[PDB]
């Protein structure tokens, strides 16, 4: 057989990862891209609940996803009334 | 005359302790002691608003000779 | 209709138990009766509020967690904490691969120990009282140290040996009027440890 044109597979690999082990990668790679943005903006309204929970200071609120946070940027009027 | 600052204190003397020294001899209904936003450390000084300015005078009268974390701290009325 | 707080104080013998709102209750005397009792509790303080209980915190942090003595001697939290940052750094190919092919013998420390820390080891905690009702606060208010007593704190920053500096002062202006019922031991009630008064 054409031993050089077969589809690439190594020995010891252990195989495709689950629907789950996928869905909790990609869900911590999407907290790890929402922290990367909130370093990058330098918003100092985002915080981390005890429970692990994205809070907005600012506007005190939680969120249950990161892209939750990611849209809530109303929160200029909440900051324009928490600024005085 | 309810509100007495309270200073002459150091780093050690917070506004737990000097809650915990009111406790000790007069109370304090309130506390007022900002803090600066790039070093936010307490200054040892002060706004203690107690209960009935007879508290404040005992505070500024007979507390005001204690050694706040080393310091000797003094009661004046505000 | 229903009489005011005045009446209820006289009629009862409890007129602290009397509540604010008690007087339009359907039986105030019962309840206040039922109130002055040596067995019981108050209303959570939610009844009243508009918030939910335990709610509207929302944006303060916390430490995680504080385990007990034996399980700290036992030790678990530092492999624990080392298997866990090796496992975060680890890949998803690594993952699988250590899948198919298991590593065991990690920890495999005894069962001695933890036999001793579940029987020799064993401590009873600081249990509250039957009458004790958690609300929102119930986690700073540890004082009930006494009044007219000074601090640990205040004593070693004043050089108060266990003779304050201004315990002359405290004893030659009498008793202060803020607290009026608290005795200070040593000068006006003639004191173990750091509470020298009550
Ligand atoms: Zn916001």
């Amino acid at each position: 057989m054409d031993f050089q044109h077969r589809p690439g597979g190594k020995t010891g690999s252990g195989g495709v990862a689950s629907s789950s082990e996928s869905n909790r990668d990609r869900r911590e790679r999407l907290r790890q891209l929402a922290l990367e943005t909130i370093d990058i903006n330098k918003d100092p309204y985002f915080m981390k609940n005890h429970l692990g929970s994205y809070e907005c200071k600012l506007c005190l609120t939680l969120h249950n996803n990161e892209g939750s946070y990611l849209a809530h940027t109303k929160h200029q009027t909440n900051l324009a009334r928490r600024a005085a | 005359d309810a509100t007495v600052y309270v200073g002459g204190l150091d780093e050690k003397v917070s506004e737990p302790l000097l809650w915990e020294l009111f406790l000790q001899a007069g109370p304090v209904v309130n506390t007022h002691m900002p803090k600066d936003r790039v070093t936010g450390q307490h200054q040892g000084y002060g706004f203690v608003e107690f209960l009935s300015e007879e508290d404040a005078d005992y505070a500024i009268k007979i507390m005001n000779m204690i050694k706040l974390y080393g310091k000797p701290i003094r009661v004046n009325k505000a | 209709n229903r009489f005011t707080v005045a009446e209820l104080k006289q009629l009862v013998a409890r007129p602290d138990v009397v509540e604010m709102h008690d007087v339009t209750a359907q039986d105030p005397k019962l309840l206040v009766h039922l109130k002055a009792t040596r067995n019981s509790v108050p209303v959570p303080r939610h009844w009243c509020f508009k918030r939910k209980y335990l709610q509207g915190k929302r944006g303060i942090e916390k430490p995680p967690f504080e385990l007990p003595d034996f399980i700290k001697r036992t030790g678990i939290q530092e492999m624990r904490e080392a298997l866990q940052e090796k496992e975060e750094q680890k890949t998803m190919k690594s993952k699988m691969r250590e899948k198919v092919r298991p590593k065991m013998g990690k920890i495999d420390i005894d069962y001695q120990k933890l036999h001793d820390a579940f029987f020799k080891w064993q401590t009873k905690p600081k249990l509250t009282i039957h009458g004790d009702l958690y609300y929102e606060g119930k986690e700073f208010e540890t004082r009930l140290k006494k009044p007219g007593d000074l601090s640990d704190e205040l004593r070693i920053s004043l050089g108060m040996p266990v003779p304050p500096p201004w315990l002359i002062a405290m004893q030659r202006y009498g008793p202060p009027p803020s607290y009026p019922n608290l005795k200070i031991p040593g000068l006006n009630s003639p004191l173990y440890g750091d509470v020298f008064g009550t």
